[PDB]
């Protein structure tokens, strides 16, 4: 009973043929304009002062 | 009579 | 001026003294990192540091030398400083003859090691090194006087038994046997019977052990012959004889030579210890 | 079941001596501390002694220094207190509590029930309590204040007052400890807050079963407050 | 027949290659070629901690980003207090043999697996006054090699065994069973969302999974060689892998396709962690050359070094305010950066 | 500092006990039992005296000896084998009467990056069994370059020194033992492995290698 499994490949390989998708540019946009928007929060990309620093 | 010099190392 | 015989110390202790500035130095360094963590690290750090305040007292000696043996300090330090020179020389010898005997312990008897080693008994035989050092140090710290002359005042610090003894058999025969004697026979028989065990079966062979138990005992019994004849030559001699004279020349260059072996430890668990090449970077 | 029972009371003649135990059971007793706290028949709490884990620190109090000694046994269990010479201002009650110490710990949540001890005749931190009687309704609401001397705000950002419940005829219960934190079981109703040196103490929808003796304590450095009633 | 169905699943296969390939427009290098660099990043370490004494091996923040975990050879679990360097537990295991640990997001929990194929949970709020084991959750067959808490009742498991399961821990029993994969499964990542999860096998691939339904919705095959370290973006629509190929990828949900790779010639050695920072543009990776790399996520360029560490660094962690990062070694030392 | 002396002094308490905990769990002896399936060391541990890794235990002569058998559970094995480094030796050990799986796994074992500088003890189990068969017929079979006789020390020789072929690292040794039917004498070969593993391990940290 080897085919069974056969058949739920076909079946699996077959629902994710049927998603959807969008550009590349789009996502690409959508991230570096996540990166921009949060960017006065990140306290690695810039030197903290001795004072804010909790670890001293 | 009885004095003997020795170095400091000594 | 100054004679032959004495120049080549002057050369011998600057050389020493350079030497020794670097080396134990960088030994206490990385083995100070290495405490409560390692147990073969307390007779290194301990030789390190007894070797260090050995070396670190050459420029009184060489002020000595330079100064025909002018002593202006007082009465205070002549019973004082060769005391502390004499107790970290002992102590140094003594810590190297229990290494070896913890080497022979370790080799063989592994399986006792393995169920009571640990810190507790390293810094206690340590401890007993040091006691006995002081312990041979005490009549130096005793019977050391002062004298100087009326008119041409050459004050020096220098020795004198009471006024008339012949206590000082004992004494010297008590400091050479406790100093050279028992330390080299231990030396000796303990690599012996390690270089005869390991050279019996395979996977223990290394062609090296040879090379660093000759180059300890041939350097220690080279380096600490001289010192020891003359002392004893000098200890049953009068104050007037003709060989006296001599002695007392070369007196400066045996304690010279002496030192040598004491600038020379370092040296070797630095060149054959191992994997020694990045731990500073590390440390 | 947490159980601290103590026992060692009665009847001592000026001058003799006597000796309580607290044998405790339930929890981990190699891992927390131990106090005493003793009160008068009619007055505040009062602070005896203090007792670490693995004993290495020891505290007493300026009035009992030189009589009192603190013992402990972690195999049997049990708690003990020395005391000598007994005067005629010792008569009072004394208690057994609790205190774990780390990182958002909870000290003081677990008291004692308590022994009488009675003699027949013959640079500290103040906190004061505002009142010592107020009136209520069920269903309306109160506010209790107490205020210290010195600010007990530490650079750390920490905050230490306590807040304690006693109820007629039993021990005392924790509230609130470091000014903000609800103890475990203590209902929503109750919220303390507090700036400096002035700390307020609410409780909203007052039910019948809220009525009693509020003390405030400090733990700033090595005291109890007067202390105010409710009456319905 | 077998010939009928082996022709189907590669005219699909061609099919969804040929749709992603024409749903490409434009390569991300030349869209981010407009903006500036970062520069230079000269963290430099501020605590150590010395407890542990055998290969630490795994690690995790607490949401407080104050108190850690760490697991050791040894048999320990001791959680530590990053700001004053103090011990405040120390629990101790059954078996050594451990590879795992987890943080309860309310500070309640913590949980422990390895070679045992059980799953244990300790509870650190008793009235006694010590940690206890509360459940012991058993029921895999290879060894665990992830675990996530979802809240204090539910926790989703990874094992060798190709499969994931989610448990209920009031009952200990399996609720959903994850099955698709062809190796064993060694990483684990959730979303912020709580509502899906990938994860990662030693047959080159990943797939992103549904909690409500045990359904496989995307597969992405870019890696040559077997997948070791996953983590989400902050915004949770993209997703960064390492692999023993000694290189990472940056991979897309919506358009289900690979984006960077981020790589050099004079590195040979796999991958060990990766984690983002907290705006998603710095992406740190932990090799095995005694060492971490950190590189921009927008241009795939290095931007320095985080040496100091004297065997495999095998764990890594950012906090949730984004203020420090954490690593461990099989030297049994953790250090802190800033 | 305010109050937090007692935290500190309850961080100082676990590190003692931590301490105390490791310096008395550094005295035990860890040894790996690796074999082919059906081999004997479910039986080599039971004259001796689950789902996953399975470890048993026993003193001989002042000495705690720790074995594992992490055969048990089927998964890649280059996932976990990291585990076991630093672990004294290998034990190792081959039937007599199936075999080329067995040598490839030797081999694979032999010549590994992790476990490059440890000793192994093999062990020939079933010997009796092995004449018997022999004599029954040829062993020629097995090996079809095998041009020497029938007796049974010959073909034990040369089966001994075609499993220690594979060697390669001229610094590790092969401890191989033919463990016949004794009256449990096999614990004395691993004793004296150990013993010599572990003067030589002593020798090598105070620096005379």
């Amino acid at each position: 009973a080897s085919i069974a499994q056969a058949r739920k490949l076909v079946e699996q390989l077959k629902m994710e043929a049927n998603i959807d998708r969008i550009k590349v540019s789009k996502a690409a946009a959508d991230l570096m304009a996540y990166c921009e928007a949060h960017a006065k929060e990140d306290p690695l990309l810039t030197p903290v002062p001795a004072s804010e620093n909790p670890f001293r | 009579y009885s004095f003997k010099p020795m170095p400091l190392x000594r | 001026t100054l004679r032959v015989p004495d120049i080549l110390a002057l050369v011998i202790f600057a050389v020493v003294f350079l030497v020794g500035v670097l080396g134990n130095a960088l030994v206490v360094w990385v083995t100070a990192f290495e405490a409560k963590r390692t147990i073969n690290a307390i007779w290194f750090l301990n030789l390190a540091v007894a070797d260090f305040l050995s070396c670190l007292a050459l420029p009184i000696l060489f002020t000595s030398i330079v100064q025909h043996h002018h002593w202006p300090f007082g009465g205070a330090a002549c019973s004082i400083l060769p005391s502390l020179i004499l107790l970290n020389m002992y102590a140094s010898i003594l810590l190297l003859a229990t290494i070896s005997a913890d080497r022979f312990l370790l080799v063989f008897k592994p399986i006792w090691c393995q169920n009571f080693r640990g810190a507790g008994l390293a810094w206690i035989a340590c401890a007993v090194a040091w006691g006995l050092a002081l312990l041979l140090t005490i009549p130096s710290f005793l019977y050391r006087v002062v004298r100087e002359e009326y008119f041409p005042p050459k004050v020096l610090c220098g020795v004198d038994y009471s006024h008339d003894k012949r206590r000082e058999r004992a004494v010297a025969i008590v400091r050479l046997v406790l100093g050279f004697l028992w330390p080299l026979l231990t030396l000796t028989i303990c690599y012996t019977f390690i270089l005869l065990r390991t050279w019996s079966r395979r996977a223990t062979r290394s062609t090296k052990t040879l090379k660093v138990v000759v180059a300890v005992v041939a350097s220690f019994f080279i380096f600490w012959l001289p010192y020891q004849v003359t002392g004893i030559m000098m200890s049953f001699l009068e104050p007037s004889s003709p060989t006296f004279l001599l002695l007392k020349k070369l007196d400066s260059l045996c304690v010279s030579f002496a030192y040598i072996n004491c600038c020379i430890n370092p040296i070797i668990y630095v060149v054959a210890g191992q994997g020694f090449q990045g731990r500073l970077r590390k440390s | 079941d947490v159980q601290l029972v103590e026992s060692g009371g009665g009847l001592v003649q000026p001058g003799g001596s006597r000796k309580l135990s607290c044998s405790a059971s339930g929890f981990a007793f190699s891992s927390f501390g131990m106090h005493w706290v003793r009160q008068a028949p009619e007055k505040g709490l009062e602070w005896v002694a203090y007792i670490s884990s693995g004993s290495g620190t020891i505290y007493y109090a300026d009035t009992v220094k030189g009589r009192f000694t603190i013992s402990r046994d972690d195999p049997k269990n049990t708690l003990f207190l020395q005391m000598t010479s007994l005067r005629s201002e010792d008569t009072a009650m004394y208690y057994c509590v609790r205190s774990i110490y780390y990182y958002g710990s909870s000290p003081f949540d677990f008291w004692g029930q308590g022994t009488t001890l009675t003699v027949s005749s013959g640079s500290d931190i103040v906190m004061t309590q505002a009142t010592s009687s107020v009136p209520v309704t069920p269903g309306e609401s109160v506010s209790i204040s107490c205020r210290s001397s010195k600010s007990l705000l530490h650079s750390n950002g920490n905050t230490y007052l306590y807040w304690f419940l006693q109820r007629p005829g039993q021990s005392p219960q924790l509230l609130i400890y470091r000014m903000s934190n609800l103890a475990s079981g203590v209902p929503d109703r109750f919220s303390g807050s507090g700036s400096g040196t002035a700390f307020t103490l609410t409780i909203s929808r007052l039910e019948a079963e809220d009525v009693g003796v509020y003390y405030c304590m400090q733990h700033l450095e090595y005291t109890f407050g007067a202390g105010t009633k409710l009456e319905l | 027949e077998l010939d009928q169905l082996r022709q189907e699943a590669e005219q699909l296969k061609n099919q969804i290659r040929d749709a992603r390939k024409a749903c490409a427009d434009a390569t991300l290098s030349q869209i981010t070629n407009n903006i500036d660099p970062v520069g230079r990043i000269q963290m430099r370490t501020r605590r150590t901690l010395r407890g542990h004494l055998a290969k630490i091996y795994a690690m995790h923040w607490g949401t407080d980003s104050r108190l850690l975990v760490s697991a050791s050879q040894d048999g320990k679990l001791i959680i530590w207090d990053s700001y004053t360097t103090n011990k405040v537990h120390a629990i101790p295991l059954r078996s050594s043999w451990v590879m795992t640990c987890a943080y309860a997001p309310s500070g309640n929990y913590v949980a422990c697996g390895g070679l045992d194929n059980i799953c244990s949970i300790y509870n650190l709020k008793t009235r006694e006054g010590n940690v206890r084991v509360s459940r012991e959750l058993a029921g895999h067959t290879g060894y665990l090699s992830c675990c996530r808490f979802l809240d204090d009742n539910q926790i989703v498991t990874s094992s060798g065994d190709t499969t994931c399961a989610l448990w209920d821990i009031e009952t200990g029993q399996q609720t959903t069973t994850f099955t698709g994969h062809t190796g064993d499964v060694m990483s684990l990542s959730l979303a912020p969302d709580t509502r899906l999860f990938v994860s990662g096998a030693c047959d080159a691939s990943a797939k992103l999974w549904d909690v409500r339904e045990g359904m496989c919705r995307q597969t992405f095959t870019g890696h040559e060689s077997d997948i070791n370290a996953i983590c989400f973006f902050p915004n949770g629509n993209a997703f960064a892998t390492g692999s023993d190929d000694a290189t990472c990828r940056l991979f897309d949900l919506r358009a289900d396709q690979e984006l960077m790779t981020y790589s050099h010639d004079n590195i040979i050695c796999g991958i060990t962690s990766v984690s983002f920072s907290k705006s998603g543009r710095l992406l740190l990776a932990g090799y095995d050359d005694f060492n971490c790399n950190v590189w921009d996520a927008l241009k795939a360029d290095r931007a320095g070094v985080l040496a100091g560490h004297d065997n495999r660094v095998s764990c890594l962690g950012v906090t949730d305010d984004g203020m420090a990062v954490a690593t461990g070694s099989w030297d049994s030392f953790l250090k802190i950066w800033n | 500092s305010a109050e937090e002396r007692a935290a500190l002094e309850r961080s100082k308490a676990i590190e003692k006990n931590l301490k105390e905990d490791g310096i008395s769990a550094a005295k035990d002896v860890k040894l790996l039992l690796l074999g082919a399936d059906n081999s004997g060391k479910s039986t080599i541990v039971k004259q001796m005296k689950t789902t996953g890794i399975v470890e048993t235990h026993f003193t001989f002569k002042n000495l705690h000896f720790r074995l594992f058998d992490v055969g048990g559970q089927r998964s890649e094995r280059k996932k976990w084998i990291h585990c076991f480094e630093d672990v004294t030796a290998i034990i190792f050990c081959v039937d007599l009467s199936d075999m080329h799986e067995s040598l490839m796994l030797f081999d694979s074992i032999c010549n590994n990056k992790f476990f490059i500088d440890t000793s192994i003890i093999l062990f020939l189990n079933k010997k009796d069994l092995f004449g018997e068969k022999i004599k029954k017929s040829p062993l020629t079979i097995c090996f079809p370059e095998y041009t020497g006789p029938n007796t049974y020390e010959d073909a034990a020789a040369y089966i001994q020194a075609q499993f220690e072929s594979k060697n390669r690292s001229p610094n590790k040794e092969i401890y191989c033992h033919m463990t016949c039917a004794t009256d449990t004498n096999n614990a004395q070969v691993i004793f004296d492995a150990v013993t010599d593993i572990i003067i030589a391990n002593n020798l090598r940290g105070c620096g005379l290698y």
